[PDB]
DNA sequence: TATACAACCTACTACCTCAT
DNA sequence: TGAGGTAGTAGGTTGTATAGT
């Protein structure tokens, strides 16, 4: 007995259709055989279609392209239709799918040439709707529609190849968590010796005004040079506030709420940050937001660290790998390093109009894949890093805040094959 | 070393109750969730519009093919996708003449330029829709290039084009255009004459200004799931969501005109399983905030908003649903939720979640080029997680975030639940956009059209309008 | 009406959308 | 796809209370 309907292709030009053919097909209830199924591993692999076509297969179906009546497979497999079309001796047997805006009739196999038409060029589905109504005009068998077949199929098979799959797969952040904290964080009623007018920006050590207490992880010491007349001022006298218990929250002042102090401490980071940029080997992009961090062209070996590219080239232009610092205190304090393209269009000299460097940025962003933007960065930061498993930065003379190089690493099981 | 967990990629239905995971290839295999009786397509544009418009309906009976045909789904032509036609032999046109545009357009004013052309077309449409026996299952705002390029803020029409001066010394054209429409209930459907024709468009170079040769078809795809949606028809559900959910975005826009600086409209949206969506319009106060930059509510109209939200939700599913989550990208503050705390029945249980895409826990991969497939979620807290609703997907073998993706917080800000199921309720709420066929939406359709949403409350403010499906609003 | 501060507003950049 | 538009977030620029004449 015979039920199957046989789809005979040119793989990969009309694998578009004949996936759409077939899989419409089966969901409406017809047996397809088709090579977009099975992942076929023998030597009968093609007497497996030779079994088919000969004995069960109802109905040939033949991909009518330019490519499927040029293709020694396709015309292999019309070959055995023609030789059991007069077994069948029924005349519809091979239904050319012209699915081909573009046949010139030389193309067309002559075998083929003869029939008629199954138009798929006006739209694909007119003639589904013609391909079935001639299914129904000879009885060829149906199943009643199981369009569940239908996807099972595309489910399982044509999704069997790229899928979410129980793989192994570590990933690393660029939020870089904060080491160590100085034991207390200290504010000053530095009164007389404070000048609200003065800016401390340039006072070399990370500071601002709140209330009328000064606030730094410098001890009141370390402000000389920029600040005279305050050896003035008790030791004693400052709050002195356990850090180790700000993130906690175990500190609340109704005078001020711990929020208070966790938003203080990342200018403080970021301003600290800043400082140590002005004196790390690397020449700053100005973005009003804060600042990015550029290593200039030549300053590593051939512009390569530790065998990354932090620098490069694009047409007439340089690029250089540029990082900002975000310190976010939550969940866990960290140094987060959002990661930039700076350019320039010799070794050291700024570009000037953002234009450029907008368009510069997403045109050369393309090449960079999940693999560069990682590299680099972890590069970038192990630049830095002033010893083997940190960065320094500097708040005071005897304080400092000491960030992990190489960033939180989240394991997750469930990862997907590479393509 | 932390650990994350996975989301299952949630499943949207089609027709016959067979679902997967891209619309996309859903239509393509089975079709839309409701099937409709075909699109009788209206036009509103220039006598080349319709060339046009024709050229598209035409174009679409056919396939059409992306550059790469795994990471974009093809487009096997509209009758094959969602089983009806829309047809180009039928079309119920209502001119407009260059006669027309040239007299409105040239104005030296945009505004005055911008809202008459609205007005213009409004007509033309409001004419055809309401005084037309026939009916029409969408109009086609088909935009002369000319009209796009000048009706909006900020762009210059020289001062050697203007007829007449301004007459003394919002203003996005289409945005308006739905807004003034809004309160006569019609789907607008707005195209570029462009887009439609981008091959007929050539540059200077002889080559075409935007080339689309490489997205055609998914053109089409975003279209036609559009117009399918405008036209009736939801094309698809969600999947496996439990019953009784209700999902409420909040969207807020300032009102700049004001001269106080907190003049800002209002509105929730709520969406079940379908994404079919209903726009509750709240009317216009002081929500916006100078100290906090954030968006927030008095309790009187919250109370509003959440009844208006539960009783048309009652209205329509005939019981109060027992879950409400609402979405907000900012925090709620303790007295806008006991707002809504007492509106609500004792035994819903209320959700106010901050979906912020801020710029943290860009998660790199460590091997191979491509990034974290989307579904990786890190779990903070009880209360707050990390999730990649962006990134590496395998039935695309693309990255939705062509670049490194940036997940999304979430932290119950207000309420309490179980984060999992947050997660999980969001990622699939990415699923829902009709407008934008794509595999998965970055944002939750809650607050995915908040921005394009909050020019539509501003851009008409006398109307009072009732609760609308989004299609009004799109 | 001085300023000692409060709270805006404004670029700039990384994303993300649509007159898609 | 991409030329667009938006949304973060800082701040310096700015518009308001305080304080002293
Ligand atoms: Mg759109």
């Amino acid at each position: 007995m015979r039920n199957k309907i046989f789809i005979s292709h040119a793989t990969p030009e009309d694998d578009d259709f004949t996936r759409w053919l077939s899989l419409k097909l089966i969901g409406l209830g017809y047996e397809v055989w088709c090579d977009i199924l099975f992942l076929d591993k023998g030597v009968d692999f093609w007497s497996t279609i030779e079994k088919e076509i000969r004995e069960n297969t109802c109905k040939f179906l033949i991909v009518s392209s330019t490519a499927g009546n040029k293709r020694e497979g396709v015309l292999k497999e019309l070959a055995v239709a023609t030789k059991v079309k007069k077994h069948l001796q029924d005349d519809m047997f091979i239904i050319p799918l012209a699915i081909d805006e573009n046949l010139s009739y030389d193309d067309i196999n002559i075998e083929i040439v003869r029939l008629n038409a199954i138009d798929f060029k006006k739209s694909w589905a007119k003639g589904l709707q013609d391909l079935l109504d001639a299914f129904e005009k000879q009885n060829v068998p149906k199943k009643p529609p199981d369009h569940s077949k239908s996807n099972l199929l595309y489910q399982q098979i044509f999704l069997h190849d790229k899928q979410a799959i129980e793989k192994e797969e570590t990933y690393d952040s660029n939020w870089f968590p904060i080491i160590s904290f100085p034991n207390e964080l200290r504010f000053h009623r530095y009164d007389w010796r404070l000048p609200k007018q003065f800016d401390v920006r340039t006072l070399a050590f990370p500071a601002i005004r709140y209330k009328e207490y000064l606030c730094t992880f410098a001890w009141e010491y370390d402000f000389i040079h920029q600040l005279p007349k305050t050896e003035t001022y008790n030791g004693q006298e400052s709050i002195r506030i356990s850090t180790s218990d700000i993130l906690s929250g175990r500190y609340d002042t109704d005078f001020i709420r711990n929020y208070e102090c966790q938003r203080l401490i990342v200018q403080l980071i970021n301003k600290a940050f800043e400082l140590r940029m002005k004196d790390k080997n690397v020449r700053e992009y100005q973005m009003s937001k804060t600042f990015a961090y550029w290593i200039e062209k030549g300053k590593l070996e051939k512009d390569k660290f530790e065998k990354i590219k932090l620098v490069g080239k694009q047409k007439n232009k340089y690029w250089h790998f540029g990082i900002s610092a975000a310190g976010k205190l939550y969940p866990s304090p960290v140094l987060m390093v959002s990661s930039h393209i700076i350019f320039t269009m010799d070794g050291i000299n700024l570009i000037k109009s953002k234009s450029i460097q907008h368009s510069s940025r997403r045109k050369q962003g393309k090449n960079w894949w999940n693999d560069k933007w990682r590299e680099k960065l972890l590069a970038f930061i192990r630049f830095l890093s002033d010893d083997q498993n940190a960065i320094y930065l500097n708040v005071g003379s005897e304080e400092k805040i000491l960030i992990s190089n190489k960033p939180l690493k989240f394991f997750g099981k469930m990862s997907y094959v590479t393509p | 070393m932390k650990e994350l967990i996975y989301i299952e990629e949630p499943s949207i239905l089609f027709a016959h109750g067979q679902k997967c995971t891209d619309p996309r290839d859903g239509l393509a295999l089975f079709g839309p969730l409701n099937q409709i009786y075909g699109i009788k397509s209206g036009v509103v544009g220039t006598q080349k519009g319709l060339q046009i418009f024709k050229s598209y309906l035409d174009k679409i009976q056919k396939p059409i093919y992306n550059h790469n045909n795994i990471t974009r789904p093809m487009f096997p032509g509209f009758e094959a996708v969602f089983g009806c036609k829309w047809e180009s032999q039928n079309i119920v046109f209502k001119e407009i003449t260059d006669e027309e545009i040239r007299r409105y357009l040239f104005n030296a004013s945009t505004h005055k330029r911008t809202y008459d052309l609205v007005t213009l077309f409004n007509d033309k449409i409001i004419t055809a829709n309401k005084n037309d026996e026939e009916r029409v299952d969408v109009w086609f705002v088909i935009v002369p290039e000319e009209i796009y390029k000048y009706c909006r803020p900020n762009s210059v029409l020289p001062n050697e084009l203007v007829q007449t001066k301004s007459l003394i010394s919002d203003a996005q054209f289409h945005d308006q255009l739905k807004a003034r429409l809004l309160e006569h209930t019609i789907p607008t459907q707005i195209l570029r004459e462009s887009t439609l024709a981008w091959r007929d468009f050539k540059n200077t170079f002889g080559a075409p200004i935007r080339d689309f040769s490489k997205i055609e078809g998914h053109l089409a795809w975003t279209i036609s799931t559009a117009a399918y949606y405008k036209a009736g028809g939801k094309p698809w559900k969600l999947g496996d969501i439990r019953p009784g959910v209700c999902y409420l975005g909040l969207v807020y826009k300032k009102i700049e005109k004001s001269k106080n600086p907190q003049n800002a409209c209002c509105a929730a949206q709520m969406f079940l399983d379908n994404g079919d969506g209903t726009v509750f319009k709240g009317e216009v106060g002081p929500w916006y905030n100078p100290e906090k930059g954030e968006y927030h509510l008095k309790p009187k109209e919250a109370k509003a908003l959440l009844t208006q939200a539960l009783e048309s939700y009652k209205e329509q599913n005939k019981s109060y649903p027992k879950e409400v989550f609402i979405h907000a990208r900012t925090r709620f503050n303790d007295e806008e939720w006991n707002a809504f705390n007492e509106v609500t029945p004792k035994n819903t249980n209320l959700v106010g979640v901050t979906i912020t895409k801020s710029k943290p826990l860009k998660l790199y991969k460590t091997e191979g080029a491509f990034p974290i497939m989307r579904g990786n979620a890190y779990i903070v807290d009880e209360k707050k997680a990390f999730l990649w609703t962006l990134g590496f997907v395998p039935k695309l073998q693309s990255t939705l975030s062509m670049e490194v993706p940036n997940p999304i917080f979430i932290e119950i800000n207000k309420g309490e639940a179980e984060i999992q199921q947050v997660l999980k309720d969001i990622l699939a709420l990415t699923k829902l956009n009709y407008n934008a066929c794509i595999y998965a939406d970055g944002e939750p359709v809650t607050l995915r059209f908040a921005n394009k949403i909050g020019e539509i409350l501003t851009a008409s403010t006398e109307i009072k309008t009732p609760p609308l499906a989004f299609k009004y609003y799109i």
